[PDB]
């Protein structure tokens, strides 16, 4: 199954009106292709700035055999 | 959560209605009544706090156990606990005045008052004392104000209060 | 009043926190028997009791 | 309503309305007299909108009334023109709400699902709503043509 | 003057005073502290109403204990977190109890490969939960559970609950954890790194309205009560009074030739309580003619 | 419902054996605390009334419950309380003298906790009166009849929660 | 959850005294017992996996229960019985530690009845492999300790019952 | 079986099953035969099968039986001879299923948890379990055999 | 050890050591003396307390060292001896973290697959760190050999 | 992560060696210290705001950070640089509790310093800020807990760094 390689920093919006523990808003992550959509629009929505991408898993062009 | 003229839409569409002249009508008097509506919500939001805190210290020498032992509010985390009700009671009886429907008070508010409250030990009669409160201490500074219009102020704490109220008779 | 309920159960949140309710928290929230630093907290807080 | 989105948006944040809600409430109960005059209009002419839209509609796409066509039949063109006729209505209820939230909740979820079931083009009725968006506007002056234009434009989107 | 009378009269060890005394300082520094700001839950989205809760309320609950999987934590602390994953996800320890695990997403947990955000997509697709609380429940019941394994709440919302049975319609289990995993309110209360936790009563603010809902779904015994009570019960509150006995669903019994056949309170938990009062009188069905019936007919 | 003889029975019946040697060791350890038992009820049915007056009066009595808007406030709420209470006093010296608890979920508890909730009643109130009513009862009946009235009470406080 | 220092604090502030006489006293017998408590509660964590086998196999091994047709019959439903006495094991030394049944009123007991009359397992068998344990423990801790677990242990059993 | 499998997965995607599972179930249901009479081989064996197999087990492991053993005694004998009479009618079970779902579900969640508090040896039981196999082989044709020895290799396995 | 566990609760919980989690720490120090005795002793005594445990483990399990067994000649042995004394080395370690923490981390987890793996029957090494367990007793003192038997008989359960 | 006692422990078992008497030294010094480390910790934990508050005002009060087009201007950025430099201050009170620096590796120098980076975070200006903290945790404990809260912190500012 083709996967992304994506290394992002989301940095909260809400910690100080919510008053919830720190999290490191950095990080490297395996995300399946089908939620890489989803993934990218949410981080983009969420503020924080992507900062590498790539597709660790899968052949570029590959017409069958996604999964 | 509704207002009037959704709770209006809402129930032509049932019937599956065009807008006849009685619901003209009633859009027309919630329209007009749009201006009182925003200004007492602009004068509640002035005096939120205030009311809520002159509310309370109303209500406590009216029921005073709820500060002594065994009483509700009896530290200062439930005595903040109580003004947060008390708060969130205000602030969605404004919501309801804007709406011109207790639709959004229901919503929010009533819909499981009562469980929550016993689960917690709370009363469910000096709440709705101190309902009241606000609502006699809002009603008094827009007659006070230069509001033309304020019986409709009463019908949200009213609804507030014959719904969380315990069924007395 | 309204058309239905969901259920009142009581709760109990904690109104503050004591040694032996904070060792206890912690062990059965981790799904564990009081080890030894729980332990000792214990014993320690009973002697000083 | 707007009224209804203000609200819940300041609820969501758990505040009192701010001032910028507030003016967009002023200002939509300011605009209700307009939103009266044009839905009123609208319910009032329902009867020759319905019908103009639906010859116009007619017209334009003979396929849908030929034989083989969903409305092909006395009783499915009545039926047509009666799920126009429910539109119409959807847009009265836009029209004096301020906003599309009735059209959306009533007549504008699910339907490309139940108009699939019932196996008829969508983009027809788009058409079907575009020709009564034109022949509402016709009715009325420039400004309130054009603000009805935002609800009959609204669903032609939500039905393609 | 107080912590001076104190000391002053009891004076008698260090280790019998210094505990007196770090306890008036406490209490003086406490006294001087100005007034908390009240955490704020957000209303996820416009169908949930914000809430706010004094930062005292937040400071005797018995705060939870939050795991989160850094890069580099050593094999027991990352054991703990994995353990902790695996009693949020499945409400229990089932590695510890039945060995049942799967190394192949614990290996790239612990790496790192996929942090804690993934491994619960993941985790919950896997056919081991596929298994435990989707395959063995309705749709609506799975998705109330969904919600506590990978929200830490339940349903918040008559419109969430409609929303997330379409998606969950629409394209099954895989699908509802992608909408929930892949959320705002995910991943603002855990982030990447945190594993799911229970908000519960002193975690944050309670809505007034899912109160006996979240109550009995944060309970263990949540994946046995088979009847969804989220959508149940939004639905009642709009609908009015219900066909029910006045004390309870459970105190009427089945209209069968003979026996006393109730729903037994505890077993396959189904109780619909209704607020009614004294003179509500209810709606029978007339066996005879309906014209007989002694309402209309007295 | 059933004793603690009947579940002794119960089980040797279900299992189609004999009373072998534990159940008569279980059997004489309940004919050992027998008299205990008949005490205790004997004690509880004398002092029925007074037990709940005292339950209440330092539980419920000047209270939020008992003041207007209470559930407790009108005069047939404050007979329906006494009837709730009455019912588990009973009841609970029935289980004290069965020395079981099926009794309670048979009659009290099979369907209590959804009647309170259809009712409104607050349950966290009726949890502090019954708990009360352990000390109150506790103090006529003793220490180790105390100590079975109150594993019933507590019965009776954990299925209404 | 609550124990005995916070139930008698509680007590003392809804009264609205300091703890003048009684309080007190209990609070002192609470540290006095105390150490042996966290005594017996090492050494049942130490032995609770025997303490588990040991019961199974006096009352629950070569029964019907672990036959075919039994609750107890498959891998993993014997699995989860063991699970549940190691919880079981487990809740009885947090209350012992912390003097209240709290514990286990709120973590144990709130839905216990609810498990178990919804999955089918034995009410009887379970309360059977209690006392086992109980017995277990006590011949394994004393005769003091095994007392002090046992009252908990026999809130489960009658929770149960 | 591979028909609960598929249609687990079919429900878990909300869908329909593929005709790529449709034909395997085919395939599955057309191969029963053969499968059923492994099934009655293995059936009017057991009593041969767990014999020989205790039998061999016991020589090869002496410590078992021995003084200290998890077997030692005669109901502990007995009692180990049932457990591989139970595992021998689980993989009965698996070959008519053609699949090892109901093994597993049976007789292999939590094996391990139960034998470690029983004090049995796993390793000893999947020895056993070899044995048993061996004999099985033994009993069947070359085919037969193997198609047998997979489960039983499964059974092994995930024993240790 | 007591001050990792501390340092994980305070990181879970969000905040500092109260003042029941100092005062544990600060016993668990004044403790450190007699746990640094205990481990002192250990060390002195290893050579003699791993030998009469292998020697006892033979005599009572003679099947390891028996053909079949793991226990060959001299090497086997002499691996035997050395898992033992590693065993031991970890139950110092263990009692001078007055925590099993160091035990887990360096050798707990996955010793049953290892020794699965390797042949090494997990119950016949749990029994020979039982043996050591009561040679160190015996050579010690009754009562400060409690909190060293508190360990060893910790490790002799996760292996069982 | 680990301590004096778990890295003296780890550098033993990596040559598989008993503790010699530089183990047996190093503990020794470590169960010394452990009363003073406990103290400086109880008192920071006690002062914890104070600390901040000092170290803000004497490091980046009435500065180019404070002034607008600085990271330091707005009041919710101020806000989460005052909840920074406090977890701070909790990790290195961690850190002189256990002994060793591992902790603020494992979970504050993980990726402050990259994460600082991408959101143009002043890190002088924040290796400035723990310096304060540095002086005012030195007074507020004394030179011997000081010195040994200042080894954590300059370990803090040089992964920062
Ligand atoms: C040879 C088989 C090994 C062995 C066996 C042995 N087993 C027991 C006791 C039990 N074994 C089981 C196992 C199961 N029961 C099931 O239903 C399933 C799935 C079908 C399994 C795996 C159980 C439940 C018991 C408990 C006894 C009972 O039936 O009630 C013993 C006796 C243990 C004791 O001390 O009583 C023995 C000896 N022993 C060996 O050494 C072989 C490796
Ligand atoms: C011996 C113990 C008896 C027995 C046990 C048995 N229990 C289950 C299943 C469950 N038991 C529980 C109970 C609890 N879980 C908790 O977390 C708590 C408090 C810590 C309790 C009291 C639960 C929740 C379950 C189901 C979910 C789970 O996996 O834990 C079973 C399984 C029955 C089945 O067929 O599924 C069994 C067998 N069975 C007996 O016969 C003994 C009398
Ligand atoms: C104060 C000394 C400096 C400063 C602070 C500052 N920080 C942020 C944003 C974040 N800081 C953190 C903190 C942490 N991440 C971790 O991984 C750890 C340990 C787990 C900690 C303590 C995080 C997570 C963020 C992102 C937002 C969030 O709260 O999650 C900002 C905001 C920057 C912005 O404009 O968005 C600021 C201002 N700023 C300075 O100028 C000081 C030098
Ligand atoms: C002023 C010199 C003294 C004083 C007077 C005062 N108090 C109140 C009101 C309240 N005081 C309390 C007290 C407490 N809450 C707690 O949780 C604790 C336990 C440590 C205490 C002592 C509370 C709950 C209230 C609110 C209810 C009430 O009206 O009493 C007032 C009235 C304020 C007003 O009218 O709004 C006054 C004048 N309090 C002190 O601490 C000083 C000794
Ligand atoms: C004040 C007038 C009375 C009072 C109040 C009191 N309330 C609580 C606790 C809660 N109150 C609520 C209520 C609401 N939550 C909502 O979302 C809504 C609508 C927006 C309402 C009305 C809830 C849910 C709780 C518990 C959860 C929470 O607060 O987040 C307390 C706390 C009691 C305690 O001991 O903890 C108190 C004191 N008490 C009085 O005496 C007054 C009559
Ligand atoms: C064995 C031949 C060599 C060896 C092994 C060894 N590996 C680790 C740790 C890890 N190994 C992996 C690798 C994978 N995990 C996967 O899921 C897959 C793909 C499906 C692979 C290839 C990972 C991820 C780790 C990290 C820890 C984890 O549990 O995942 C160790 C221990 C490392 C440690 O720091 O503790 C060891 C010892 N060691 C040798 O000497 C052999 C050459
Ligand atoms: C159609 C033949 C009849 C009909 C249907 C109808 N259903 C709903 C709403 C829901 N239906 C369900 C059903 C299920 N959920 C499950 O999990 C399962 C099995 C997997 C079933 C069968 C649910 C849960 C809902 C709620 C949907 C939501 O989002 O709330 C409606 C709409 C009801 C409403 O809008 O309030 C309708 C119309 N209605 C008829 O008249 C037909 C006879
Ligand atoms: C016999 C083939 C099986 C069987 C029977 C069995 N039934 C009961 C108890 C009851 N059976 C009924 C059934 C009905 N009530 C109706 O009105 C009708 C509709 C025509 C039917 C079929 C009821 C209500 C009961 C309750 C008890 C009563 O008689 O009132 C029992 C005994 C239950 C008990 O514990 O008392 C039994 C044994 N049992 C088997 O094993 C057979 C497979
Ligand atoms: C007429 C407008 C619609 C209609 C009516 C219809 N009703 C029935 C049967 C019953 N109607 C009721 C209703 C009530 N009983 C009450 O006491 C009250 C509240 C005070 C109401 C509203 C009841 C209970 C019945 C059942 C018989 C009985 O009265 O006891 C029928 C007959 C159904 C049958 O199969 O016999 C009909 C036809 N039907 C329509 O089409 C109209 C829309
Ligand atoms: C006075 C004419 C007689 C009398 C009075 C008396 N009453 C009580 C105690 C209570 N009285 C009531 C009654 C009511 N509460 C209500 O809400 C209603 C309707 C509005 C009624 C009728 C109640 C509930 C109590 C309990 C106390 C409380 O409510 O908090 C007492 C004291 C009893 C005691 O021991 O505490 C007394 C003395 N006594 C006489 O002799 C007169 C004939
Ligand atoms: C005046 C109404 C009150 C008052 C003033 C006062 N302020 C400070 C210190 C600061 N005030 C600010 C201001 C802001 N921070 C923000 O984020 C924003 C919003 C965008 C503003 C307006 C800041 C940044 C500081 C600290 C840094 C600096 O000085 O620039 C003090 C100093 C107190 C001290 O002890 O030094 C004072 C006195 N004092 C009052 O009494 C009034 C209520």
């Amino acid at each position: 199954m083709r996967m992304f390689r994506i290394t992002a920093c989301v940095p909260s919006q809400t910690r100080i009106r919510t008053q919830r523990e720190l999290q490191n808003t950095y990080f490297t992550k395996l995300v399946p292709y089908d939620n890489w959509f989803r993934e990218q629009q949410r981080i983009m929505k969420m503020g924080g700035k992507i900062v590498k991408v790539e597709l660790a898993t899968g052949r570029p062009g590959t017409n069958a055999g996604l999964a | 959560m509704r207002d009037a003229v959704t709770t209006l839409i809402k129930n032509y569409d049932l019937t599956g209605r065009y807008l006849d002249r009685n619901a003209m009508d009633e859009l027309k008097a919630y329209f007009e009544s749009g201006s009182a509506r925003i200004a007492a919500a602009a004068m509640i939001n002035a005096n939120s706090a205030t009311i809520v805190k002159r509310a309370a210290a109303q209500l406590f020498e009216e029921i005073p156990e709820l500060i002594r032992p065994s009483g509700n509010a009896y530290t200062t985390r439930r005595f903040s606990a109580c003004l947060r009700d008390m708060d969130y009671y205000l602030r969605y009886a404004s919501y309801a005045l804007i709406a011109a429907d207790n639709n959004v008070l229901d919503e929010r508010v009533l819909q499981g008052l009562r469980e929550t409250y016993n689960s917690l030990g709370v009363p469910i009669g000096p709440t709705v004392r101190g309902i009241q409160i606000m609502k006699e201490m809002i009603e008094a500074m827009a007659e006070d104000s230069s509001l033309n219009s304020t019986d409709f102020i009463a019908s949200p704490f009213d609804h507030m209060t014959r719904e969380l109220s315990e069924l007395s008779v | 009043s309204v058309k239905a309920s969901g259920g009142s159960s009581l709760a109990r949140p904690q109104l503050y926190q004591t040694v032996p309710v904070s060792a206890i928290s912690q062990a059965e929230q981790q799904d564990r028997f009081l080890e030894g630093s729980e332990l000792n907290e214990l014993t320690a807080y009973f002697q000083s009791g | 309503s707007i009224v209804t989105k203000s609200i819940v948006n300041a609820d969501a944040e758990a505040r009192y309305l701010s001032p910028g809600e507030l003016d967009r409430i002023k200002a939509f109960v300011t605009g209700g007299a307009a939103r009266l005059r044009i839905a009123e209009t609208l319910t009032g002419s329902r009867e020759t909108i319905v019908k103009q839209a639906g010859d116009r509609l007619f017209q334009k796409r003979p396929d849908i009334v030929s034989p083989g066509g969903n409305a092909y039949g006395e009783e499915m063109t009545a039926t047509c023109l009666r799920d126009m006729d429910y539109y119409l209505r959807l847009v009265t209820y836009g029209v004096v709400s301020g906003d599309v939230t009735p059209i959306e909740e009533i007549g504008l979820v699910g339907v490309r699902e139940m108009y699939r079931s019932l196996g008829t083009p969508i983009e027809a009725v788009a058409q079907s709503v575009r020709e009564m968006k034109e022949v509402a506007s016709g009715l009325m002056s420039s400004d309130d043509a054009a603000e009805a234009s935002a609800y009959f434009d609204f669903v032609i989107g939500k039905m393609s | 003057e107080m912590r001076a009378a104190s000391a002053d009269y009891f004076r008698n060890n260090a280790q019998a005073k210094e505990i007196v005394l770090q306890y008036f300082d406490i209490l003086l520094s406490e006294f001087k502290a100005p007034t908390p700001a009240n955490k704020v839950r957000q209303g996820p989205s416009n169908d949930i109403q914000g809430l706010e809760l004094p930062q005292s309320y937040f400071n005797a609950a018995a705060k939870r204990q939050k795991y989160a999987m850094k890069p580099g934590l050593s094999a027991l602390e990352k054991n703990a977190v994995i353990k902790a994953a695996y009693r949020q996800i499945f409400e229990r320890d089932i590695t510890k109890a039945y060995s049942q695990s799967i190394s192949y997403l614990e290996s790239q947990v612990r790496n790192g490969d996929i942090s804690m955000k993934e491994f619960v997509r993941r985790l919950a697709k896997s056919p081991l939960y596929r298994k435990q609380f989707f395959e063995p429940f309705i749709n609506s019941r799975a998705l109330e559970l969904a919600f506590r394994h990978i929200l830490g709440r339940g349903p918040s919302s008559r419109e969430e609950v409609q929303k997330y049975f379409s998606i969950v319609s629409s394209g099954g289990l895989p699908a509802l954890v992608d909408a929930l995993v892949d959320s705002q309110e995910y991943a603002d209360y855990f982030g990447e790194e945190t594993v799911p936790y229970l908000r519960g009563l002193g975690v944050e603010a309670q809505e007034c309205r899912n109160w006996g809902m979240q109550q009995d779904l944060f309970s263990y015994s949540a994946p046995f009560r088979k009847v969804p009570q989220f959508i149940t019960t939004f639905a009642q509150y709009d609908r009015p009074l219900p066909d029910q006995h006045v004390y309870g669903s459970g105190n009427d019994p089945l209209e069968i030739q003979f026996g006393a056949i109730f729903p037994k309170e505890t077993r396959n938990p189904s109780k619909r309580p209704a607020p009614f009062n004294k003179d509500t009188k209810r709606i029978l069905i007339h066996r005879g003619p309906a014209v007989n019936n002694q309402v209309g007919n007295p | 419902m059933q004793d603690a003889i009947t579940a002794v029975i119960n089980s040797a019946d279900v299992q189609g054996k004999y009373l072998d040697g534990a159940a008569m060791d279980k059997l004489k350890s309940y004919f050992a605390s027998g008299e205990l038992r008949v005490r205790a009820a004997s004690v509880i049915s004398a002092n029925a009334a007074t037990i709940v007056k005292e339950a209440v009066a330092k539980s419920l009595l000047y209270s939020d419950v008992t003041r207007p808007g209470g559930n407790m406030y009108t005069t047939r709420r404050y007979a329906a309380c006494i009837r709730d209470l009455d019912y588990y006093l009973r009841y609970a010296t029935y289980a004290m003298l069965a020395g079981d608890a099926s009794i309670l979920d048979e009659r009290v508890l099979n369907g209590l906790k959804e009647t309170y909730n259809s009712l409104g009643v607050p349950i966290s109130s009726t949890v502090q009166a019954i708990q009360a009513i352990k000390e109150v009862t506790a103090s006529l009946v003793g220490a180790d009849a105390g100590k079975e009235m109150g594993v019933y009470l507590d019965y009776i406080c954990s299925g209404l929660s």
